[PDB]
DNA sequence: ATCGGATGTATATATCTGACACGTGCCTGGAGACTAGGGAGTAATCCCCTTGGCGGTTAAAACGCGGGGGACAGCGCGTACGTGCGTTTAAGCGGTGCTAGAGCTGTCTACGACCAATTGAGCGGCCTCGGCACCGGGATTCTCGAT
DNA sequence: ATCGAGAATCCCGGTGCCGAGGCCGCTCAATTGGTCGTAGACAGCTCTAGCACCGCTTAAACGCACGTACGCGCTGTCCCCCGCGTTTTAACCGCCAAGGGGATTACTCCCTAGTCTCCAGGCACGTGTCAGATATATACATCCGAT
């Protein structure tokens, strides 16, 4: 129906003009379930990090936000062990005019600059605020063994 | 089994009787339409709250107590029907 | 079945106290029941609000007396206050 | 002038406008899309996030939500795709 | 030669008659149908206890009698005896119903 | 008192003190309820009931009847000045209205 | 030769002036003395917070302004522009304040 | 003791309230009627305010008593508490 | 929604869910209070507050001011069809009245 | 020091900085807003309490609040408020 | 000012019928005795804010005058409403049948209260700078007597 | 239909002050984690009354006609509000001073809730009979046209 046309148009845009370092597609037979791949930003301690995540579309779209969840896990204050993401676009200030490219770009940009106001894991955010070098070395240690 | 234009069942003699009970000796000719409009507005206001009360209880019949509660909520208490 | 409580018998006792000969029909008794319930709700709500205002957690007889003074008009309020005070004084001893 | 077909595409459903409504920010979109974004989304403008609660309350109780100046143009100049819609 | 009363005496007679009694002055079936129509406008497939319709009729007749008393006062205020729609409108405004 | 009769009889009332106590306790009015509040409230309720009943019975006797019907309650309430102010916004079913006609509408002498 | 406005054109100017402002229109000390007199009629040797007197003044002025609006409508009903005591009495009676 | 303070509500003070009410012309008997109705209103409010004061076992009438009395009479007032 | 964040932020509100929950529970309303009542009540209160404040700010801007005063609150409330009906027996202190001169009184 | 007194000032200010980021508010206006919030809270809570009492319940759920909002608010303020409350509850639960 | 019809209303008598006042079984709610703990009554202290008084200056109230516009009474026209009669419509009453939904009982499972350790959100107090109030001069705009 | 003088209101620029908005310290109220009793969600069965139909009276509604009395427009008189100038009165502001009573704290005791046992007061159901409604026939108050 309308959501089918919307998702097909989104996929057509994604195929014609893919963004940089993000690649999304339909993982399964149905168009509701998607798989996405994100490369770590160049100016970050996440060098060489490739991350796979799943996209689950609610029945009513785009009037309700999609559910993105990391398959792996990352050491970021806004991501927990299960892979959940704490971003305002995802849940709070979501609007139907937004597209998949915008939310994926925002997720990618989150890695460069963490949000310490409402982190998902307070202890690692406190560690990072205590010292940046420790946070960078710990993130590099995790990402040099689990990202690849 | 819909119902249409039933407000004409509030006939002119009934309005004359109500005015007589109210103490009115002589009545203009355009009073009846104004009274019909006023009565319709009052009925809508009361019945909306009555139906709201009956749906909150997961019922399908508008009992007398819903009407009494709506009337009390609107500032018009009614004695003699319970509560 | 179910049991429904009402103030019918007490109203009849009071009626036979004031007018030993007159009876009372069903609709009038229903009206009296509604009236008693309404006055109970008014006075109880006012007393509860008075208790809340002063940071109390109890309803004593002085909250009820102040609520009676607030609700009822002049002579009615004076007579009701006298009746309640007399009843409490007779009950406590 | 006459608006083009591409310019008359709703940004929510990606189709032609049916019963368009224009917000006080001069943003036009479909009436079903407007009702859905009022009921399930954050009740603002989907594009510039301007709060339109009072405007909606004022105009929908008197059946004045729908744009009429441009609805005639849309229904007149492009009949076939509105018919299949 | 046939006897007929001067215009106004039968009106006063009806005033005295209908202020002495307590019945309901609106026929029950049309009012019941009107109530049912408004209710189906609100919610479909509704049933009405007879007591509900009776209470609604009681309340409506009391309201209309009070409004007509206020209308009569408004009409007499303007040095008249006919109640006119402007009297009803003024009475409703001062009571705050229409504002 | 002797603390051996019923509470209503100990207080000298006809209205129930235990029932009023339960209604105050279960009614969600306050966390605690005193011991003398139900007696006071029952006394006030009984006084008001007796007043209205006396006036209604007087009206019924004046009407040559031995049974108070709602018309007599309406007459008693509306004729009194304190009761009519206490029950100004209340509607009595099958009560009617008091007979009065404005002096302007009466026939010219 | 001295310039005089026709009767009625300075009243409308005052109407426009006082509906555009929000200050209180009664002097504070006489009203405070009146409040204290009534209170000491009720209970002797009382004290007032300043906020209590100010709230009483606010409420009284709002009530009087609303009553004067209703009185003006009552006066206009009888095809007049002058407000009279009977207008106040009718407005109060219809509002239910005196019945 | 105070006496005859109702004459402190002068004629201009009533004309200003009438003007804010939107009154163009005023008769000469309005002022006494306004004074009477204002006195009735003030008595009605102050009686309940003092009752609230006496229940709390205080000797000063606080603004919250006035707010409570006004709310009790259906004249809710915003700006002084509550 | 995920836990480990404030209740006011789980629901996306600004009014306190915990304070409203305590007020409902300690306010002599009912024996028990469900877990979803305070969220609903806080949402309604915040909606009403924002609705009034938007119109008040518009009225303040129409006067070339930058600060809401009670006059602007009165102007916002009395010019709205539903807000005037909701707050109909309420008096706003130092709010004045709306300008309204009857057409009969105007010069002819 | 003085005893602590609670209010709704900071939340009203946070709401104000969303609709109008470049507008302040006076102290008297804030007092009026606090009074308004308290009044509406009391109204809705009392109506919900009576509504739950009529049906011989013991709990004030979101259903009682929803029906109280339906009863109390005018024509479409009620619709929009019910929509907002349902949205908030749904967002909170999941 | 009367007086006659003429009409409507109030009064006295028989009768009969269904609702009111009372009686009986029983069961559910109220009374009696006891224990534990916190709510409120009482005494004391502090310091805020309420009341009282003086002096000045000046904005508002009180008083008077001239006059014009509005309130009020009297007249005449004509139209709309009241009263009465004959006719058409559908309300009211009874009797019957059907089933949808209100009301009650039994299981049981999940939601809400209660309690204890802990910490950050929100409150009280301080401080400062910008928004709004005020003053002074000029431009703009209704108002009215005179054409 | 208009031109112009006198007067009130709005615009604009500069100065100043106080209160609104942000920051800091801290205490206590909300959060989290765990356990337990019971409220209400659900399934099933009973049986009450709400709905639908049919036929017969006959009462209330409707339509039409005549006429009269009340609504409305107009004119005229007069007197009482209004606008403006002058004088008198006391409201308002700033200041200082004393003390009453509001608000907080600590301690104690006694009053109310909660539990268990027991029994009788009040509720539901059933029955007789008399208060009130109705029908019928006079008595009288009241209204309207005619003297
Ligand atoms: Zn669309
Ligand atoms: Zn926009």
């Amino acid at each position: 129906h309308m959501a089918l046309k919307r998702i097909n148009k989104e996929l057509s845009d994604l195929a014609r003009d893919p963004p940089a370092q993000i690649s999304a597609g339909p993982v399964g037979d149905d168009m509701f379930h998607w798989q996405a791949t994100i490369m770590g930003p160049n100016d970050s301690p996440y060098q060489g990090g490739v991350f796979f995540l799943t996209i689950h579309f609610p029945t009513d779209y785009p009037f309700k936000p999609p559910k993105v969840a990391f398959t792996t896990r990352i050491y970021h204050p806004n991501i927990n062990s299960n892979g959940s993401i704490c971003l305002d676009i995802l849940r709070s200030q979501w609007s139907p005019a937004l597209t998949i490219s915008k939310v994926l770009l925002s997720i990618a940009s989150l890695l460069d600059d963490p949000n310490p106001d409402d982190p998902k894991v307070p202890e690692i955010a406190r560690i990072y605020k205590t010292d940046r070098d420790k946070y960078n070395r710990i993130s590099r240690e995790w990402t040099q063994k689990y990202a690849m | 089994k819909v119902l249409r234009d039933n407000i004409q069942g509030i006939t002119k003699p009934a309005i004359r009787r109500l005015a007589r009970r109210g103490g009115v000796k002589r009545i203009s000719g355009l009073i009846y339409e104004e009274t019909r409009g006023v009565l319709k507005v009052f009925l809508e206001n009361v019945i909306r709250d009555a139906v709201t009360y009956t749906e909150h209880a997961k019922r399908k019949t508008v009992t007398a107590m819903d009407v009494v509660y709506a009337l009390k909520r609107q500032g018009r208490t009614l004695y003699g029907f319970g509560g | 079945r179910s049991r429904k409580e009402s103030y019918s018998i007490y109203v009849y006792k009071v009626l036979k106290q004031v007018h030993p000969d007159t009876g009372i029909s069903s609709k009038a008794m229903g009206i009296m029941n509604s009236f008693v319930n309404d006055i109970f709700e008014r006075i109880a709500g006012e007393a509860s609000r008075l208790a809340h205002y002063n940071k109390r957690s109890t309803i004593t007889s002085r909250e009820i007396q102040t609520a009676v003074r607030l609700l009822l008009p002049g002579e009615l309020a004076k007579h009701a206050v006298s009746e309640g005070t007399k009843a409490v004084t007779k009950y406590t001893s | 002038a006459i608006p083009s077909l591409s310019e008359c595409q709703c940004g929510i459903c990606m189709e032609i406008l049916v019963e368009p409504v224009t917000l006080p920010c001069n943003h036009t979109l479909c009436k079903p899309c407007f009702q859905s974004t009022v009921e399930k989304a954050s009740l603002c403008c989907p594009f510039c996030r301007r709060r339109v609660s009072s405007w909606t309350r004022y105009h929908t109780r008197r059946n004045s939500l729908v744009n009429v100046e441009l609805w005639t143009i849309i229904q007149k100049h492009y009949p076939r795709e509105c018919k299949l819609r | 030669k046939p006897h007929r009363y001067r215009p106004g005496t039968v009106a006063l007679r009806e005033i005295r008659r209908y202020q002495k009694s307590t019945e309901l002055l609106i026929r029950k079936l049309p009012f019941q149908r009107l109530v049912r129509e408004i209710a189906q406008d609100f919610k479909t497939d509704l049933r009405f206890q007879s007591s509900a319709v009776m209470a609604l009729q009681e309340a409506c007749e009391a309201y209309l009698v009070g409004l007509f008393e206020d209308t009569n006062l408004c009409a007499i205020h303007a040095k008249r005896v006919t109640i006119m729609p402007k009297d009803i409108q003024l009475a409703r405004r001062i009571r705050g119903e229409r504002a | 008192s002797a603390k051996a009769c019923t509470r209503s009889s100990r207080a000298g009332l006809q209205f129930p003190v235990g029932r009023v106590h339960r209604l105050l306790r279960k009614g969600n009015y306050s966390e605690r309820v005193g011991a003398g509040a139900p007696v006071y409230l029952a006394a006030v309720l009984e006084y008001l009931t007796a007043e209205i009943l006396e006036l209604a019975g007087n009206a019924a006797r004046d009407n040559k009847k031995t049974r108070i019907i709602p018309r007599h309650l309406q007459l008693a309430i509306r004729n009194d000045e304190e009761l009519n102010k206490l029950l100004g916004r209340v509607t009595i079913a099958q009560g009617g209205v008091l007979p009065n006609i404005q002096a302007v509408l009466l026939p010219k002498k």
